[PDB]
RNA sequence: UGCGCAGAUACCGGGAGGAACGCCGAUGGCGAAGGCAGCCACCUGGUCCACCCGUGACGCUGAGGCGCGAAAGCGUGGGGAGCAAACCGGAUUAGAUACCCGGGUAGUCCACGCCCUAAACGAUGCGCGCUAGGUCUCUGGGUCUCCUGGGGGCCGAAGCUAACGCGU
């Protein structure tokens, strides 16, 4: 399929509330999802990570979810 | 932190000539001026003993440059403790 | 006592007992079972058929009270896990969703010994 | 003295007393602590990703904002005395990294 | 053993409190070691690169000295959720001062002060110069198929080694 890069277009992701962008680097346990996934190099995915985590602090993404249908 | 002005201030205030960034004099001006910045953060953040590994290494490299000094022109070396207050 | 149409029914999954209450759609427990509950006793109790009776007989409890559909919500591994998914959805009384909802630590309290054998 | 992203989520159950009221005792922190002002923004209110507060929806103030960074931290405990302030989040600014070209 | 009809377990709401931070997470990164992992701010150390601007051997090592030094431990004062030497019970056994189960004090956490040890391990002291390559990788820089640094791994020229291995 497809990584989470490969998707988009151009984006600054230090931007910790553009949810609409930051939401899709997210499982569906709304865990931040893992490189081979996200498509991104070492050192954006460390800026991420980041960005994610400010994010879930002003109330915007999740810390977590449940799994639908198991 | 020390702002670019502050520092500039300090090679300005000891430059043997204009362009002088790089002498024994500018050096342990600017150690001296790192020195009393870590100190000050010392005597409050007395934990805090990796940044203090920093600080022996200050000191010595400004012994190691003074010592230098003392041994090929007694003269300036004398006017420079002075003009800083050390050593002595 | 109400007739409630429809609500919750929480597996709870363990690997020394299978547990299920069912509530209405406010989380209010209607009525439960579990291994024990059934016959079954010390060993037993785990058995993905423990878990299937249970299960099932929790169901016939709820049917009582008129429950027509339950959206599922499991939680914990264990033998009694799919079984007692597999027996709601064949109690009838129809499955409208499932979820599972595992607690986890975003790593909390130390674990018992035993746990800790991954050391 | 630095730049910086004042952050504030506010009550979402407010008319333009209560709002402008929280809205203007702000203004005067920020001012009350050396803080100049460069943009706002107001998105307002949004549905937040889980309750906070009991409350799942929150209004947004951010500031871009210039500041004596050794009071930063003073600052923010001040904004959060309120009690309609509910997250006060203060971020250093940053050149915008960015990814896809 | 234990806990439960003084209503437990399982479920929904609310509150209090302590400790540790899931996913990111790596064959990764930083540090002289011990060691360092949620997020924000302030204070602060080390380090790498490019420009080739300044000083002009100002260098290397380092007995003793001083400082740091995991865990356990000690003193005073806090704190105490989970876990748990000792201990109190249930088991198992020929016995079982154990391994398995139920509880549980010190302790684990915070302040200040002690102790100064370890499979404190790369079982490899520090620094410099020299001697084929290939491959993966972190972080720089350029003229960005690749080139040039600095770090992290594997394979292996020459050579070395009792061997196993080591091998920019
Ligand atoms: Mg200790
Ligand atoms: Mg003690
Ligand atoms: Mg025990």
């Amino acid at each position: 399929k497809a990584k989470v890069k490969a998707t988009l277009g151009e984006f600054d992701l230090r931007d910790y509330r553009n949810v609409e962008v930051l939401k899709r680097f997210l499982s569906e346990t709304g865990k931040i999802l893992p490189r081979r996934r996200t498509g991104l190099s070492a050192k954006e995915q460390r800026i991420l990570a980041k960005t994610i985590k400010r994010a879930r602090i002003l109330g915007l993404l999740p810390f977590t979810e449940k799994l639908v249908r198991k | 932190p020390i702002t670019k002005e502050e520092k500039q201030k300090v090679i300005q205030e000891f430059a043997r000539f204009p362009g002088d960034t790089g002498s024994t004099e500018v050096q342990v001006a600017l150690l001296t001026l790192r020195i009393n910045r870590l100190s000050e953060h010392l005597k409050v953040h007395k934990k805090d003993h990796h940044s203090h590994r920093g600080l022996l290494m200050m000191v010595g490299q400004r012994r190691r440059l003074l010592r230098y000094l003392q041994r090929e022109d007694p003269e300036r070396y004398r006017a420079l403790i002075e003009k800083l207050g050390i050593r002595g | 006592k109400r007739q409630v149409a429809s609500g919750r029914a929480y597996i709870h999954a363990s690997y020394n007992n299978t547990i299920v209450t069912i509530t209405d759609p406010d989380g209010n427990p209607i009525t439960w079972s579990s291994g024990g509950v059934i016959g079954y006793k010390g060993s037993r109790k785990g058995t993905p058929y423990a878990a299937q009776l249970a299960a099932l007989d929790a169901a016939k409890k709820a049917m009582a009270y008129g429950m027509q559909s339950v959206d599922v919500i499991v939680r914990g591994t264990g033998a009694g896990r799919e079984q007692a998914i597999r027996a709601l959805q064949a109690s009838g009384l129809q499955v409208k969703s499932i979820v599972d909802d595992t607690p986890v630590p975003h790593n909390g309290c130390r674990p018992k010994k035993k746990f800790r054998k991954a050391s | 003295m630095r730049r910086y992203e004042v952050n504030i989520v506010l009550n979402p159950n407010l008319d333009q007393s209560q709002l402008a009221l929280e809205k203007e005792i702000i203004q005067r922190a920020l001012e009350n602590y050396g803080a100049r002002v460069e943009k706002v923004e107001e998105l307002g209110l949004r549905r937040l990703a889980y309750p906070i507060a009991k409350d799942p929806q929150g209004y947004f103030l951010w500031y871009q904002v210039e500041m004596p960074e050794d009071r930063v931290n003073d600052l923010a405990r001040e904004l959060r005395i309120r009690d309609n302030v509910r997250r006060v989040m203060v971020v250093k600014s940053q050149e915008p990294f960015l990814a896809n070209a």
